[PDB]
């Protein structure tokens, strides 16, 4: 039996192995349901210092 | 004069009452100070801190 096992860590910054989903542009200052490399949530994206 | 209200200020507190207000503070507080800081951050719009 040819056995191949996959191992990967989760919730980390260097996301160079990822899926085929299409990226969209930012809107800023709007209540949106964003997603960042699998990290998703509902909120408003603004600037920062 | 120390306990009577002061008409020289918009607040009607006395001098002793002003000292009492200045003594109690929320300097090292947690959620309360963070919630009160959103009311001082009214210059930035779209701040739904409720
Ligand atoms: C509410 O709107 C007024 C006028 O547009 C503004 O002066 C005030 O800072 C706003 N409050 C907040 C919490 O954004």
């Amino acid at each position: 039996y040819r056995v191949v096992v996959l191992s990967f860590e989760l919730l980390h910054a260097p996301a160079t192995v990822c899926g085929p989903k299409k990226s969209t542009n930012l809107v800023k200052n709007k209540c949106v349901n964003f997603n960042f490399n699998g990290l998703t949530g509902t909120g408003v994206l603004t600037e920062s210092n | 004069s120390q306990i009577l209200p002061d008409p020289s200020k918009p607040s009607k507190r006395s001098f002793i009452e002003d000292l009492l207000f200045n003594k109690v503070t929320l300097a090292d507080a947690g959620f309360i100070k963070q919630y009160g800081d959103c009311l001082g951050d009214i210059a930035a719009r779209d701040l739904i801190c409720a």
